Order: C-alpha cells, then structure tokens, then sequence
C-alpha cells in the first residue's frame, strides 16, 4: 500500500541500501502533515451521512434521468438508490482512509484499480461520481490545511474518473 | 508492505467501517511518538557496521567451530555471506522499526528463510545468537541517553526487541 | 543525484504517475529539516580549516607510522601530508554538500562510488579517514538537530568505510 | 536529474569550493518559498485532467484540419496518443516545478522529442499551441487567489511559465 | 491490418514457413464469404444517410437529456448534433470497411484502439453509440448471410463498447 | 491443442492404422454439421458481454456476501478479476465449440484452476454458479430459432452444455 | 497439431481475443475443402497396398544398388525390404492423415520433425522416399481438386526432403 | 501488412469516404479471380525447393567466381546463407502473391536489404540474377497449362513478375 | 564440477590439512597414467557416432515394441530424441573419463534424470540397455590393442565401465 | 576460430579475468603437440594428389552408380568428376588447416557449418565423403602421434557427416 | 573449481560439443606441467612451518605497529598472533592446493571470493598479507620451473590483494 | 579472434591453397619460440597491478590537471573508471601477446574506443601517455634477465611494443 513510509522503505530496499536522512525527512513531512490530515479525516467521518445525502441528491438533481430511466444501473428503484448511496459512501470512506494513511494507497488499491472495467461493464457513468465528489468537496466545511488534504484526495479521485 | 496506519486502514476496510474515535486516538498517539522512532532508526542505522562486526566477532568467539576448517563460516566466501546475512536482517529490522509494523520484515526477509538455512546446512540457531547480539547492541545504541532530549522510550525499545526476537524465532 | 525531491519525482515517474500528496509530505520533511541542515552546513563551512587541521593531526597521532614510513601512500613527505589534508577537506566538503542537498546524493556520486577500488589500488587505509571523521564529529561544536544532521552524514561516511 | 540544491552543489564541486554566503542565502530563500511551490504543484496536478481536456478541445476547435480524415489526430488511436502526449508534457513540467530545475523535463521529455515528431509527421507547431493553452490554464489555476493565504507568487509563476515555454520551444 | 489473408501470412511467417494448404483453405473461406460481405457493404453504403438519421434520432429519443443538457459533450447545440452525426457515420463507415476487408482489422486499428481513453476524456457515454448501433442493426434491411455479416461486425462494435 | 479431426488422426496413429469407413463417415458428418457450429460460435461470441454482465449481476444478487466488505469480490480490483475470469471461461468454451474438442479448454483454462482458486481463497462453487448462468444464457442465445434457417441443433447444444458443465465441474 | 481450426483458435488466443468473423471464414475454407480432401483420403486409403508396391518398386528400379549393396540401411535383405515398405506406408498414411485433418499438422508432428537427424544417423537417402512419393503422386488415380489436395501434401513431403 | 482489400480500405479512410461503385466492382473482380491466385501460390510453393536449387546451380554455372576460394559463396556456411536468402525472397514473394499487394515483401524483406548486402560485401547484382532465374522458373510452373481448368492467367503472371522484378530491383 | 586433483584438494580443505605424502604419490601416479586416459577419450570420441548408431539398432532389434506405432520411440521426433539422449549420455561419460571423477556426469546429466523419464513415460530400463551397449562398444574401441604403444590399461577400463554402469543404474 | 590459444583467451575474457597458469598449460599442450601436428600436416600436403586420386577412386568403386547415373549431382560427367575431386581436395586441405591451427576451428568455420543444408539441397550423399575420408585415413602413411592427429581430425569430419 | 581439465570440459559443454583435440592438448599442458607443479607443492608442504614463521616475522618487522597497537585486528595479543599465523598458513596451503590442482580454482573459491569484504569488515590491511607472500616467494628455496609455478600463484594472490 | 596459426590458415584459405614450405617453416619457428612468449605473458600478468598503479601515479604527477576539481579523473568514480580502463588495455594487450596477433585487441578493445573517449570528453592523449608508461614498465618486467634461462628475446619485445604502440595510437 502506497504511503510516504512505505515509499521510503521501498526506495531504500530497491537498491539494497539502509535507510538514510532522505527517507527520514520524507517520513517527517508525513508525521508533520498528519495533524491536518487527521483533522480532515475526523471531520469527514463525523459528518459522513448528512453529506452522503447532500451528495446523492446533488447527483440526482444534476442527472434527473437516473431517477426515472428503466435499468438496473439507474437509481429508478429503491435498490438502485441503495446501491448509489452505498457507492458514494465507498468514495467518502476511501478519502478518509487516504487521509489516515497519508497517501493514495488505500484508494489506489481498493477502488481505482479496476474502476474503468467496472464502470464500463455495469454502464455506470463517471460523471455521476464526479458530481458527488464535487458536492462533498464543496460542503465538507473544512478550512485551512485540512481542506487542502481533503480536496487533494477528492480531486485525486475526480482525476481518476476523468 | 504495510505501516501502522495502512494496517488499521486495511482492518477497517475488511469490515467496511469508518475509523472509530479509539483508532483515531491511537494513530494520533503514534504520530506524537514519531520523533523517538526516527531517532532509534537514525542511531541503529548510523552504527550498523559496528553492530554487525562486533556481533560477528562475539559469535565466532563463542562458537569457534563455525570458523574452523569444515565449519559453515569457513572460507572468505561463506564468511562474507554470513556478514551479509546479518546486514540484511538488521536492515529489514530497521525497515520494520520505521514502519511500525513487521509486514516488510516477514515477507521480504523472514518468510521462507528457515527453509533456506536448512537446505544449505547453516545452523539457524547460530544465526539466532547473532540476531540476539545485534539486538542487545542496537537497543543500547538507540536508548543511549546521552546527547538527546530526555524522555521515556521504553515502549519503543520493547517494539524493536519485538522485531529482533521475531527474526531470531523465525530462523532458529 | 539522490535527494528527497529527486527521490519523490523518480518514485512518481517510475510508474507513469503524476505527483501526489505523498511525495509532497516528503518534500515537506525536506524543506522543514532544511533549517537545521543549513545551519550545520554553514557552521562546518566556517570552521573548515582549524578542523581539517585538528583532524589531520588526529590521524597522525592515532597512526604515527604514517608520518615516518617510506611510501608514496604515507604522509612521510610534504607531498603526502598535502594529499592527506586534501582528502580530509574532500570528506568535509562532501558532508557540507549532503547537508545542502538534503541527502546522500553528493557523497554517493562524488566520493563513495569507487572508494574501495581506490583505497585498494593506492594502499590507503580506511581507518585513517574513519579517524579523521570521528575527530570532525567530536569537535564540530554543533548542538541539537544541526549536530544530528552533521553526525548523520559523517556516520554515513564511516559506515561506507567500514 | 537535479534539483536547485543539487544544481548548486554540482556547480560548486566542479570548482572544488565550499559554498559561499551568497549561495547559502539563495538556497535558504528557496526553502522559505517552498510552501508556494507545493501549492502550485498541488493545484496544477489536481486539475491536470481538465487542463489537458480543455486545451485539446480548444486546439481542435482552432485547427479542425487535425481531426478530419487524413489529419494527424484522426482515429481514436492517434487522438489518444495526442492526449497522452499532453499529459506527459504537463507531468514532466510539474516535476520541474517541484524540483526548481528543468533537468528532468529536458532529459526525460524534451531531449530528442523534436526528432520524434518530425519522423512521425506530427506538426510540432500544433503541439506548441497545446502547450501554450495548458500553460495559460495552469498558471490561472495555480495563481487563483481564492481559498489560500494571500501573498506574492509572481516569481514562481514566471518560473512555471519558463518551463512551459521551454517545452513549447523544444517541440516547435 | 487484421484480415484472413494477413492472418494467414502472419501465421506462416511467424515460424519461418512457406504457405501451406491450411492458409489457403482459410483465404478460401474469405473469398467465398466475400459475396455476402460485399452485398452487405454495398447495401449499407447505399442507405447510409437515411439510417445515420434514423440512428441519431434513436439516440436522441432514448437519451433525451443529450439534446437539452448544457455541455460540449452533449448534442444540445448545432455543433454537438453535427459531431454526433459525424461519429455515427464513422461507426457505419467502419462497418463497411470491415465488410470489404473480410475482418475486424479496419475497425480495430481506426476506431477501437483508444476508444476507452477518448470516451473517458471527452465524457462520451458508450450507451449512446450502442443505441445507434442497435438501431442500424435493426433497420439495415438485410436478409440472409448479408445480415449475418453486418450484424457480426456491428455486434463486434457493441461488445467493444460494453 | 486438438480438433475433432486431429483427435481421430492421433487415435489412429497410436495404433498405426489408416482410417476405417466408420471414421470417414463420422468426420464427413461433422463437416456436414459445420454451419450450425459456426452459427453457435458467432452468436455466443456476439453476445459475450451481455452474457457475462447478466450472469454476474444474477450471481451477486443471489450471493450478496461476495460483494460486501470482506467478500472475495469486494473492491473494484477483485470485481474486475471476477468479470475477467468469466470472460476467460466463456472464451475458451467458445474455442472448444469451434474445435469440437475440449482439449484447448482443459489445458489452457481448466488445468490447475481449482488449485488457483483454493490458494487465493475464491469459492470455486460460486464460480460454478456463474458458469451455469453463462451456460443457460449462451444456449438460449445460440438456439434462438429467430432469424435463421430452421433445423435441429439439439446435438450441438448438448455438446456446448458438455463444455460448460465440464468447466463448472472443473472449478467447483 | 496444426490445422485451420487450431490455427484460428491459436491466432485468437495469442492476443487474448474472442473469435471473430475472420477465423470463421478460415474454418469455412476448411469445411468447404473437406469434401475434396475427404475424397482423396478415401481413395488413397482404398488403394494403399497396390501402390505401396508400385512405389517400392519405383524406388528399387530407380536405385538398383539398394537391392544388392551390403548394409543394414539397404533393401538387400528381406528385413530391409520390410523396413522400406513400412516407411513408404508411413508416408502414405501421413498423407491421408493430413487430408483428414485439413493441414500439415499430422505430418509435421509425426514425421517431418527429426527427419534429417534420422536420415543422417541411419544412412537413409532422401532421394529414395522422394522417388516413392513421385510414384504415388503419379499413380494415385485422382482427378480434379482431390488430386490437388493429395499432390499438395505429397509435394509438401518432397519439399521437406529436399 | 496490407492486402488489396485492406489497401483500398486505407486509401478510402485517408479521405474519409465510403467506397464508390468503381471500387466495389474492382474488389469483386479480385474475388472472382481468387482461384487462379490460389493455384499460382500452391504451385510455386509446391516447387520451391527445385526452383531455388536449379536457380542456384544455374547462377554458379554462369558466375563461377562466386564459388571459388575467396568468392562470396565459398565455404558451406556462405553457400547455405545464399540458398537461405533465395528461399526467403521466394517466400515473401509468394506472400505478396497471396496478398495481392507488395507491402509484406517490402517491409519484411526488401526494406534495408541493399544496405545489408553492401555492408557484407555480397554482390547484389548476382542476387538479382538469382531472383530472375527463380522468376522465370516460378512463372513457368504457375502458368503450366497441364492438369488444370483452362483459362487466361496472363494478368496474374504479370503481377507475379511485378513482385519478382520489384525484389531484383530492390537488391541490385 | 571436479576432477581428481580438485577432489583431493576439496577433501583436504574440509579438514584444513596440507596434502600428505600418500596423496602426493597417488596424484603423481594419476599424472603418469594420463596418456592412456587421453587415448581412451580420443578413441571413444572418435567413434561416438558409430557407437550410438549400432547401439540403437541393436536395441530396437531386441525390443521392437519401442519402434512400432504407440511405442515410445515411434515417429521421427521421438526417435531423434532417443538418439540425442544416447549422444548426451556418452558425451558426459567421456567428460567424466577425462576428469577422472563422476561429478560432472552426475550433476549435469544423471541428477534428476530418472524423474524425467518417469514423467515422460520413457522406460528407463530400455535406456539402461542402450547404455550397456554403448559401454561394451566403447570399451572395445578404447582397449583395441592395434595401432598403439602396448601396455596395461585394465584399471582405466574398469573406471570407464564404472561411469557407464553408474549412468545405467541412474536411469533404470 | 576455435584453437587452444583462442579457447584460452576466450575463457579468460568471458569472466573479465587476466590470463592465469591454467590457460598457459593449455597453450603448452598446444605448442608441445605442434611437432606431431606439423609433421602430419607436412606429410599430407606433400602427398595430397596421389591420395585425392586414391580416394576419389575409393568412392567410385564403393558406389559405382555415381559414375553411371544421370544427374548433375553424380560423377557421370567430366564436370561431375571435377567437382568431386575438388570436394575431396577441400576435405584434405581442411584437415591440414586443422593440423596447422591445433584445433577444429578451420574445419568448423569453413566446412562443417552449413554442411547438412548443402548435402540436402544438392543431393550429395555423406557416405561418399565418409568413404573418401576412410581411404585417406587408411593410406596417409603416417605412424605414431602424427597418425593420431591426422586420424583425430579425419574422424572428426566423419562424425560430422554421420 | 577452475582447473585446466574443468575449463576444457566446460568449454566443450557450453556449446553441446564432444571433446576435441584442442581440449586434449590443453589437458596435456596440464599433465606435463604437473611435474614442476607437484615438486613445488611438495617442497612448500615440507617447509611450511619454518616459513610461516619467517613470514609472520617479516610482517611484524615491516609493520611494527601491529605488535603494539590496541585492537582485536592487530597482533598485539597472543590470540592476535595466533590468528595471524593461522591466516598466513591459509595462504600457503591455498598455494599448495593451486599447485596440486593445476589452476587458481582452489584459491579463487576458498579465499579470493569475499576477501575484500572480509578485510574491510575486520580492518585487516592487505599490505600485511602482501608482505607475508613476498617473504614466502623470496625464501621458498625453489629453482627452475618449480619456482615459476610457486611464484605464479603467489603473485596471483598478491594481485588479488592489490 | 585469430592467433598466428589461424591467421596463416585464413590467408591460405582465401586463396584456396595448401601451405607452402615457407609457411610451415615460419609457424614451426613460432612454436620453437613459445617458451619466451609464455614467460613474457606470465611476467606482465604477474605484475599487472603494480604496472597499472605506478603508471597511474606517474601520469597524475605529470598532469595534475586530471585529478583536480573539474578534471576528468576527479572523484573516486572517474578515477576508478580510469584505473579500470588501464587494466582493460593491459589485459587485451596480454591476450594479443599470447595469441601472436592483434585481432583480439582490435575488435574487443580498440575498435570504436576513440569515439567513446571523444563522446565522454576524456582526453585520449592522456590515455596514450598511460599506455606508454605501462609499455615501458611491462617491457622492463618481461625482459628482466634475472631468474630465467638466458637468451635473446629482442624480437618478442618489439612485438609487445608493437601491441602497446598500436593501442596508444588507437586512442590518441
Ligand atoms: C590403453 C588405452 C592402450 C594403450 C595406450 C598407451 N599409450 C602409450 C603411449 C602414448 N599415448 C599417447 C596419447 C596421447 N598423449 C597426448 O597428449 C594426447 C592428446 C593429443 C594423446 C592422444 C602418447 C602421446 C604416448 C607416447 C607416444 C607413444 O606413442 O608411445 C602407452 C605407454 C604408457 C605411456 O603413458 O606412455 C600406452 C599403454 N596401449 C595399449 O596396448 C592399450 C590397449
């Protein structure tokens, strides 16, 4: 799993070297940024629901055809809406995981890998999840370097979907 | 390969849960204790060569049968391979110290190592001795209270000892 | 040249990826540690001579045979002493370079690479330069995290010589 | 590959000199200006996809001969190769922004690229247009004064522009 | 370009062999099927327009939001509708090319390669082109082995989009 | 890899015999039934994507434990690997249909696959379910009597079913 | 074993692709040619003996020294003639196998592979078997596309021996 | 690699046009003339060995300086390399005959071959002679009017000659 | 790989001893008997082809079930593989003869060969027969008293027989 | 070209090593054996003709059909006999070259390489040249270690032809 | 283990070839040189002690600091002198092994491999063992080709240490 | 790669001739002069390390600009590469001495080396100096008249000098 610490260790092991001051100043950017990171993770975890709902509605208002069109991919049935809220929750939870680990590792390994194949197989439009992520980024209520972390990883997701 | 944070994240994902306040507190405490960790790594790494050398000398003094003709550590090639092995073990140990988790040590060093030494005929019990020496030395160096901001590092040293003992048990 | 920034960039380029928050917290350990690093580099640069002399004498007192034995490798001639002071100056200057760059890159590429072959070809004992480096580490006059940097890279050199 | 610090170090080693007070001051100032740099990189990287997409759309709107049958950007394969090229250029640009030096951009991206486009028949002048678009967009995004601690970033933006123009000139 | 003949030649050259009876019975399936193939290609070429219009309207009726939503990807502007008719024409023309060449080569090399990256970059939904292709398959007016060829390559496209 | 003809040829060579009239008749009958075979392959291949998709959806609807956190098909990577597996199985099945023999399916797909799923922890019984779904769907599509010259394809469909069941039994 | 069908399957599997119309027009040349192929195989099988004897005598008349020279390789002993008739039978049977399989696979795998090493080790002249094959080609009694198949594979053998 | 059909398709795609009635007629005529083509390929391929052998013998009879000590075709290794070259040329020629286009011959055989022979010192003019011999022989064999359904193959033989002459000119 | 001298050296190093007068005498005697060894190798090597050929012919005459349809040595490919195997065995045998030690034969030929023949289904007992034939023939050729300086080679022939029997026992 | 000296040099260069006593004892077997080798080479060169004629006749008597059968490969025409004497001369000259160089290099590079392909293409039987070589080996008139060298390389040729 | 015989065998096996006259003239340089080699080995073995003592004293007189300096690497303690005499004995015994085997194999595999890493780890100066080897070379009492062998392998050791 | 004997053989084969009495005499004389050659090789090889070391020291004493900051031989990496180069040159020289021919030196060392040094920026004239030093030293060592059977080696030393000068001229 990609993290600053694992990236440093992998860097030192790839060339049969002990650790050096370089890797330690890296892990130091990690530990220092962990305060803002942790703050953002706590805040997002505390207001996860209100916001998965804000966001699901952002999607349904932006793309109304997804609440009326016939198809197992669309949210025109209770099961569809359930799947959608589920997936938005997955994205948010992944963001919190990245904030806790200090890197994109969790989102890379648990979500991004195989995303294109899934969206293509199940006829899921990226634009939907991009809209949800834009909503979350706009209404997570964070200020300062916490908002910088949250927005960093959310935008990472959006770029993965673009 | 995992670090402490990645470990908690994976355990939480297996259950499909957000982190709880207890976990956030635990990881925050890990962060607050990062300077001590970086110190330990810096020190052990800074004295790696003398750790391996002194540990080897002590080993061969205690078990001269290893360095006499017919022994496993006889000839320069096999001696070099032994010193090398010690360097590797200490190295992945330090990796684990920085990571706060034994995942990298296990997979990239300890996994399958008992089988290797059995096939080659190297006595894993002697390797274990070596690892114990390097352990005592490394802990002395890392917990040396001179030239550093005073404080309590007892919990970290028990973890380092945990990794060393883990290796020794893995080879013996 | 190995530095925190170049290690981050190389990490992101090795897998055809843009930069991510990980690499930036790494470069952040770099920039933050750059204060202590820079302090140590300035101090070592300011007292380079007094200390190359302290150190050369440390070597000559520890290994007196090097000031009396006949051989182009030994410091028994003015040219020999000149070469020795030169080399000690090289080690110190390399340390300052590492402190400025925030990594071992400079010392790795300008010194460590080919060190064994040189010491073997020219009959130069590592123990000499280890003694010089021990002296410099003992009498550089630094306190706190500056001494931690200086000692980190000096000890790196010693380990390279061991 | 070099960063600013590594560059100064190499220049000083070529002369066999310790750093002078002027150089120490310059590098210290670089450090003091690191937060702005990390901001620029974070922003451009965060909007890479929209930069490349909008730049491409604008290009093909301005030069429809590229996207009509017979054009160089006709078919999905060649379109994908063009969007890819743009992603690569922007990426190594960001590398250079983080490094404070154009060494990585040159060697790993620009060196020999004019020859490639000439052999393939791709019009390097159109690529240059694309790079200009991505430049204006990226500078707008990085210097957006909203949601950030106010300050003067004019010197950084001229450097970023320096890297972009460097690429454009390299391909044209 | 993948064709029965080029596949045979490539098969014989991959192992430094002359051609054999095998490859010739292959090229023989080609030449024999070329009658139905050619018929379907002629028919599709003759009724290309009426049908690109039938099909564009199939898309616009199935997904009405594409004629009202604001965005350069949607067909809410004359330029958008122009791009859409253009792309449907591209798909049909590719089908005719495959029918003429006796294989998927033309569609593989001119269209399928890079399709996912394009649809993702420009926010183009595969379902649109799948609907257009379903319409063309339903209303191309072919019977017998000509319809088998046309439907074979159209369905090939749909599977590429699924 | 063998086809029906190659199979008979190999069996005859093992005995050192020329083909008998019975074998010539059998192979001639295989030839006379080639159009139906090409039809089956063309149809299943033409609807591969919808076969795999619908089969997967039905599977996860019947066994939601596979797609919840901790399940084997959780995360997009493992889901993609499952859909991929299904595509592979269906593909080698179609290979066997064209060849009239299960040799290619066995060697290049089924041989050693039960061991793989056991090592990874994937439940082979669920894979078997998936294969059954794809079987029913594929047979429906291939034996759809609309838009084709009427006739009796019952013997071919039992063979296709033979290959599917062969795979399912191989994984379960 | 190389056949049109196995060549098609191998072609589609080498690139992780499903089958396509290309491979099916190949298998179609196979099935269509199978009528002439089967006819030639039946005829050759029915008149195998009369012809192995015609052919063995062709060899013995063309190269009389093989019926008088002393050596285990020559047909100067009953066991030698037995081995020779055996080998001619092997060649004919291989031809029939190729005709049944629709390709050179059987002859490639059961005969051609290792032919040079055998003829060299046991001092067997290719010209002998070339003469036998020329006789069989001249007196197999086939007309039309059946003769084209038989002659195709026989000539394939001769080229392997040249 | 292209065949006639692929060639027309590519030319039409470069212009972004559907095929015209003229092109459909031309390709249909190519199809109607496929049996003759398959015959030519089958015959030349069936007599490849005697074509190469007789052509070589004739060459060395006409130019004995090639096979005497110091010559380019002296020693068995270089002789084998020459016979091999002839086999290769004839082979890619037959490829082109089946394809109705010289694309495969050019790229995979003729492209860069004049440079090879110049570097090695082989006289390309002698290779050209060989190619002419193989041409006359191959045309005789393919246009032999015995044992085949009578008809006019003059247009095909001029094409085959076109490929041979193309090779000869390419090497000379 | 070891020769006699290397063998004695290794045995002495395992004990950490200088060679004793007995060992020096033994090796000196080996040297004094080197011409006979070189003769044996030269002869067997000079007649390798006829040894393998005659041995094979005799084998298949004694066991015709190997060369009839269904047999292991049926088809030219498997025959070639058998003759090849015999060449390999004889070759490594000669290696051992030159070396005065069976180390190279074991490691590079015999080690793991019984498993190979069991997996493939080749009857190792027939291979053993072949090896016996090649043994008798090779000993006859090497000990032929015509055209060589007379002397006693009985000890060398028992060693050669030792290597052959070693191989036969290894495969059977 | 394979010789004892070139084999030694290649052995030392394959592992980036200087020469050692090993290679020199090898080159020493070479120089010492060069006396017998040179003797045999001189003798064979001096009696080359009488013997190419002895040998050509050995072939023609053993295989009389080669002096009466119609074919450019056989010695039934003056040009055929000329080619045959030529080839026998080539074999003998190659033997002398091997004797001069102290190894099989010359024969390997000038003759053996491509021998099978030539004999197969031109319908030349190895047994002919084996008979010629057997004659030369029987009537070269050498005794002692010279005969051992000559016979060593001649037998090497025969094995190459078997 | 590298010897003339094993080098020959390895040379013939690397290319799937039987042995040839080349390899045998190599093994012949070996057997012929084995007389001088064996003589030198016997002489060195007979006078091993007197000479390990001559040599240890050569080292202690050349580098007196090794008998007075404090350190486990130096011979300032009885255990140190014991280790030193041990190592000199190892070098001499290795020389005898090389003389017995006719090559550098024994010394390469038992000593040279890993020598640099050992001397560096344990702070052992090569110059010490070079001095010992120079003494042994000067006072082994050999004349003629025996001295050439002994000196060849001793000098080989020195070059390994330089 | 060629030795003297192989050279004469190749020259004779190009003309298709047996060796003449003159050539047999010449090669026989080469053989009679083999002990001196083996001596030269043994000596130069035995003192390779001191040759390279002393030559390097002398070079850098004569041209201190090479070893000062900015010089080509500055830093340990480039110094090591220079000493390495010298070892290589001396090594292939000794190869040529043993072979009696410069073929191996040319192809495997000198061919294309002037281009390498020009690209890297190394002054080939300094390398030439080094080669001259190693030449004088090596000739002194090989022609040292102490501890060897007296005789005239003047012709051999001129050949060795020929190889050295050949290298120097090749790099300069
Ligand atoms: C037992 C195998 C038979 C036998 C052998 C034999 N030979 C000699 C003498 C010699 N053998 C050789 C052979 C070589 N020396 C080499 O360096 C090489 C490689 C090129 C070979 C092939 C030589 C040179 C001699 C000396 C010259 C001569 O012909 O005398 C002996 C005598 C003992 C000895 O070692 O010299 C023997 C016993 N003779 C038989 O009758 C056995 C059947």
């Amino acid at each position: 799993m990609k993290t600053p610490i694992t990236e440093a260790i992998a860097a030192a092991d790839t060339q049969g070297r002990f650790l050096s001051n370089t890797e330690l100043q890296a892990v130091d950017g990690r530990f220092k940024r962990a305060v803002a990171s942790m703050e953002a993770a706590r805040a997002l975890t505390n207001n996860a629901q209100s916001l998965i709902d804000g966001a699901a509605q952002a999607v349904y208002q932006k793309f109304p055809y997804t609440t009326t069109m016939q198809g197992s991919q669309y949210a025109s049935t209770p099961e569809g809406k359930a799947k959608c809220a589920r997936d938005i929750g997955y994205y948010l939870r992944m963001v919190t995981y990245c904030l806790v680990a200090g890197g994109t590792g969790p989102m890379d390994e648990y979500l991004i890998a195989g995303l294109s194949e899934i969206n293509s197989t199940f006829d899921l439009s990226p634009s939907w999840y991009i809209e949800a992520l834009k909503y979350i980024k706009a209404n997570h209520g964070l200020t300062g370097q916490a908002a910088v972390e949250a927005n960093a990883y959310i935008d990472y997701a959006i770029n993965a979907l673009s | 390969m995992l670090d402490a944070f990645a470990k908690v994240v994976a355990q939480a994902d297996a259950r499909g849960e957000f982190l709880t306040n207890a976990q956030f507190d635990a990881l925050s405490n890990l962060v607050k204790e990062g300077n001590k960790r970086l110190d330990a790594v810096n020190r052990i790494t800074s004295n790696a060569s003398t750790i391996v050398a002194n540990a080897a000398r002590a080993l061969f003094a205690e078990q001269p049968q290893l360095i006499q003709p017919g022994g496993n550590a006889y000839t320069n090639r096999r001696m070099a391979a032994c010193l090398r092995d010690m360097e590797i073990i200490l190295r992945y140990v330090t990796y684990a110290i920085l990571a706060g988790d034994s995942s990298v040590l296990d997979d990239r060093c300890l996994n399958g190592l008992r089988e290797t030494y059995q096939a080659l005929g190297t006595p894993g019990s002697s390797v274990a001795v070596a690892i114990q020496k390097m352990k005592d030395a490394a802990i002395a160096i890392a917990n040396d209270p001179n030239g550093i901001t005073p404080g309590d590092c007892s919990a970290l040293m028990s973890e380092i000892a945990g990794y060393f003992d883990r290796a020794a048990a893995a080879v013996a």
